[PDB]
């Protein structure tokens, strides 16, 4: 969830294992297509799923 | 020579097998084992203080240890050291042993006490020295080759490298204080004694002489000895009293390292037959030798292999 | 009383795990997938050894001496990249998936 | 860490001198006093 | 807030005597107390730390001690050389460190009256529209000394000042200065002028006067 | 070789700032906290402000907690401490000392390490020079006694007045005081000496008054 | 061949103990709580907090 007040802009993080990123995010019934390339990590091996 | 040991002390130190299989403190705890030399002598740092008497006075047949809260004498002809077998003491000198051990996986070092009792404290030591030319042999033979190796010498001054000794931190003693109808002793026995706790009477602070405190419960309170003259090594397994230790002193440490020449055998002549282009030999090997031959051309074709017993190679 | 083993040297590769182990003494070294199917395996260590792993989608678990565990899982991570030119793009999902890779093109 | 290198200096006298030894300290326990630390062995007693 | 209590102001002692100086807080603030050693003109300098340990370069006369709450700074036994303003400092493990207000040594003789010298106001002074009167004492070795002024046989007070020496280097004396203060108008007001003197050395105070 | 050096100070007015500085020799700077220890005269020593090390943690005495302000410069090796609205209250000798380790939260240590401390003295009065009188003996009603004979240095400023008998000649038999502060914000030193009555009328005694913050030496001669 | 070295460690019973980095060739500080110590004739600190 996010707080909204007047005119302004929120930030928000995701997860992707598309390496062109094409999604659309649905806040309170106003939705927003977003779209952009994505980088590939340099890292091969991490501790996380 | 000893003078720098007048105002130093013995030392009790944790150590993690005291023979028993459990852990406790005691006066024989290791500090470290050196084997820089490759003759397979060993250096070892103890917190016994070998050649010094409790009176400060020079005698190479006692050692002095530490005994609760006073130094105390034992004989220097109870010291041994052990690792899979009975080591060889070559030399002595405050807190450093010189001796010649058999390979082991554990090595420990020990005394007889003044009451006639055992000490000792054991630590994991790989003990393993590297091999000195081509042959793996367990003794120096007769008759044999020298090569170059590196040994520890009886030196005991000038040798520049140097140990901080520092004031003791405060030494805790439950034996202090014990509970006399509804008070508290303190017992000071000639130690300044420094006691707090978290007691209504709020009685805390120094004391040179029994002090009773009157109120509290001997289970309720702490109490340890804080006014110390001697200074000691700042061992790893003793807290500091302060950021920085006070009364700065330093020891140099006896026996550097140096250059020497050991001995070495040489195997025995092989029993050689000859085909066509080819060269038939039996090896007599007593102890493991490393057999290696190469090409004398553009192609070496290096090869090389240990023998452990009677074999035909050939060539 | 039991020892724990030094904290070996750990390095990177694609899809592998490589350690640098440093026993004082003999130690056991296993680990398993965790997976559907676990392919155990173990060995013991008696000397300094490199010891190469590689590492399942799924995951891999560690475990030496008495040592806690280690897990590790892949990245997407390529040489090749996507976009840019038809070649570099056949590089980035060959690299990340050959297999399917191979049967589409 | 643990291969030939793993300390160096460029003369035997010089005080300017570089290593790598993945050093670690760890949390002591049991009510002890000992410091407790992780460290590769030197490289040079690999290497002979 | 917590101040530190030590002697009410100094001690007498000969050389080869044993010295004691003590210092107390109201209030706990640290487990250890320094001491600082100073003598006139020079800045303090460390003698002991940790209430334990002896600086280094100071001589083994100096130890420290205490029972109680009461830390102790001991002189085992005093030189020429140990005659100085001690001082106690405690940090109460902040930057702000606390200092008490030190004890002074002075050097132990025997009792002696001090010589009263009196001197009228200058006729350069009372052209000035001023006048001073001044008493002094002179080889005298109790430092408490007590002197009041009279004025047509009558004390006055709080237009008087007081400056008193160090101690003598070779007699081991003090000297005292007190000095009356008046106007020219009011100073010919007056007709007799006396300076009162009660010491430790005297049989009985001694009156010196002038008209 | 260890030593700190205390620069500047002087006469300042109430209400104004004056800086003072310490250079640091003979030791690491970055090694260890400093501290600031003022001494007002006839009072035992007052501690001021300090600092720990990478300025993790600074202190101020209550009295000047609003006032002062303390930083250091470890490229420089220098201490540093600004005082500001200046009050007569502030007049005393400056030190600065070095400290055992690089916390203040260690109970264990004490100030091993002090300078030589400046004068700072606060007050609004000019460098007037003093006015010198006679003090003549008693010679009517002390001849048996021995005659005492001296002169008095009165409404001056400044502190450091010097005083003398007969150019440095009559060095034995010679008392001199400390100088009182009056209401007046000026001070003022008697000076004794003690001679045979016999030779009050052979020997002329000159009292050699030696001012130098105003160039001005007074020569008195003192009579019966 | 290296060789390391363990100053004794130091102990603050009743307060935090700071840490200061030093320009040695390899060195690591770090700060632990919760200690309780022990020596020979019983507790060392007092403070159990």
């Amino acid at each position: 969830e996010i707080e909204v007040e007047g005119n302004s802009q929120l930030q928000i993080s995701f997860s992707t294992a598309l390496a062109s990123a094409e999604f659309r995010v649905q806040v309170c019934s106003t939705q927003v297509h977003c779209a952009a390339e994505c980088h590939p990590p340099k890292d091969h091996i991490v501790n996380y799923p | 020579n000893f003078n720098v040991y007048k105002a130093t002390r013995p030392y009790l130190a944790h150590c993690p097998d005291c023979g028993e299989g459990h852990s406790c403190h005691s006066p024989v705890a290791l500090e470290r084992i050196r084997n820089e030399a490759t003759d397979g002598t060993l250096k070892i740092q103890v917190s016994l203080q070998i050649g010094i008497k409790t009176d400060d006075s020079h005698d190479w047949t006692k050692l002095r240890y530490m005994d609760n809260h006073m130094p105390a004498d034992a004989e220097r002809a109870g010291l041994f050291v052990r690792t899979s077998a009975p080591c060889t003491i070559t030399g002595t000198m405050g807190h450093f042993i010189l001796a010649r051990c058999p390979k082991g996986e554990t090595l420990t070092v020990g005394f007889t006490d003044s009451r006639k009792i055992s000490h000792s404290c054991t630590h994991p030591f790989h003990h393993d020295p590297p091999v000195i030319g081509r042959e793996k042999f367990h003794s120096r033979p007769q008759h044999g080759k020298e090569l170059p190796c590196s040994t520890y010498v009886q030196s005991t001054a000038a040798t520049t490298e140097e140990i901080e000794v520092h004031m003791p931190p405060d030494t805790p003693d439950r034996t202090l204080m014990s509970q006399q109808s509804g008070n508290v002793k303190i017992t000071v026995n000639g130690q300044t004694v420094r006691y707090k706790c978290n007691c209504g009477g709020s009685n805390e602070g120094l004391t040179t002489t029994d002090k009773v405190i009157n109120n509290c419960k001997v289970d309720q309170c702490h109490a340890a000895v804080t006014n110390h003259k001697k200074w000691q090594y700042n061992s790893p397994l003793v807290p500091r009293n302060a950021e920085l230790g006070d009364r700065k002193g330093k020891i140099h440490i006896p026996f550097p390292l140096a250059n020497v020449t050991c001995r070495v055998p040489k195997a025995r002549n092989p029993t050689v037959t000859y085909g066509k282009n080819q060269v038939i030999m039996l090896l007599y090997p007593d102890h493991p030798t490393l057999l290696s031959y190469r090409n004398m051309g553009e192609e070496p074709n290096y090869q090389e292999e240990w023998v452990m017993h009677k074999k035909e190679v050939v060539l | 009383r039991v020892p724990k083993a030094r904290n070996p040297t750990v390095t990177y590769g694609k899809n592998q795990v490589i350690m640098l182990l440093y026993p004082d003494h003999p130690t056991l070294l296993s680990y398993r997938n965790m997976g559907e199917e676990p392919n155990y395996q173990e060995e013991w260590v008696m000397h300094k050894k490199e010891v190469v792993l590689t590492v399942p989608t799924e995951g891999l678990e560690v475990t030496w001496g008495n040592n806690e565990p280690y897990k590790y899982w892949p990245q997407l991570s390529t040489n090749g990249t996507a976009h840019g030119h038809p070649h570099e793009i056949i590089l980035y999902y060959y690299e990340l998936y050959p297999t399917m890779t191979v049967v589409v093109v | 860490p643990g291969q030939f290198g793993d300390i160096q200096s460029r003369t035997p006298e010089s005080k300017d001198v570089y290593a790598n030894t993945q050093l670690v300290l760890q949390r002591p326990a049991a009510g002890t006093v000992h410091v407790p630390y992780s460290q590769a062995p030197s490289g040079f007693k690999y290497w002979l | 807030d917590i101040q530190l209590t030590q002697s009410p102001s100094s001690l007498s002692a000969s050389v080869g005597d044993r010295v004691t100086i003590t210092c107390r807080a109201s209030q706990r603030i640290s487990s250890y107390l320094n001491w600082y050693q100073q003598k006139p003109g020079k800045a303090p300098k460390l003698l002991i730390y940790g209430a334990f340990s002896l600086q280094s370069g100071v001589p083994s006369r100096f130890s420290g001690s205490g029972s109680g709450t009461d830390f102790t700074l001991t002189i085992s036994s005093l030189q020429p050389e140990d005659f100085a303003t001690y001082y106690c400092q405690q940090s109460y493990r902040t930057l702000t460190r606390t200092f008490g207000q030190g004890t002074k040594v002075e050097i132990k003789r025997t009792v002696a009256a001090p010589s009263v010298f009196i001197f009228p106001p200058s006729d350069e002074q009372l052209k000035s529209g001023t006048a001073s009167v001044v008493c002094l004492l002179n080889n005298f070795y109790p430092r408490e000394a007590k002197v009041q002024w009279k004025v047509d046989n009558a004390l006055q007070s709080g237009n008087s000042q007081e400056s008193v020496t160090e101690q003598d280097s070779k007699d081991s004396t003090y000297s005292l200065s007190s000095t009356l203060t008046l106007s020219k108008a009011d100073y010919e007001k007056h007709k007799v002028y006396a300076c009162e003197v009660t010491h430790q050395g005297l049989s009985s105070p001694v009156t010196k006067s002038f008209n | 070789e260890v030593q700190l050096v205390e620069s500047g100070g002087g006469l300042v007015q109430p209400g104004r700032s004056l800086r003072l500085s310490c250079a640091a020799s003979g030791f690491t700077f970055d090694d260890y906290a400093m501290h600031w220890v003022r001494q007002a005269p006839g009072k035992g020593l007052e501690w001021v402000s300090g600092i720990s090390w990478n300025s993790g943690s600074i202190g101020y005495a209550d009295s000047v907690k609003g006032r002062f302000t303390i930083s250091r410069d470890n490229a420089k090796n220098s201490l540093y401490l600004q005082m500001n609205s200046l009050r007569a209250e502030d007049t005393a000798l400056y030190y600065c000392a070095k400290d055992m380790g690089y916390s203040g939260n260690d109970d264990y240590y004490g100030m091993d390490v002090w300078g030589q401390g400046t004068t700072v003295t606060v007050s609004s009065a000019s460098t007037k020079g003093p006015s010198v009188f006679p003090l003549a003996p008693s010679s009517k009603s002390t001849s048996g006694g021995t005659a005492a004979l001296g002169c008095l240095v009165k409404d001056y400023f400044p502190e450091p007045v010097t005083v003398s008998w007969n150019s440095g000649a009559l060095t034995s038999g010679v008392h001199t005081f400390p100088a009182v502060l009056q209401s007046s914000g000026l001070y003022s030193l008697s000076s004794v000496v003690t001679v045979p009555s016999s030779s009050l009328g052979t020997q002329t005694y000159i009292c050699n008054v030696n001012h130098k913050p105003s160039n001005t030496k007074v020569d008195k001669r003192v009579e019966p | 061949e290296y060789k390391t070295v363990i100053p004794s460690p130091y102990v603050k019973c009743c307060g935090t103990a700071e840490c200061k980095d030093k320009n040695l060739p390899d060195y690591s500080c770090k700060v632990f709580t919760g200690v309780y110590p022990f020596m020979w004739g019983g507790a060392y600190c007092f403070c159990d907090a």
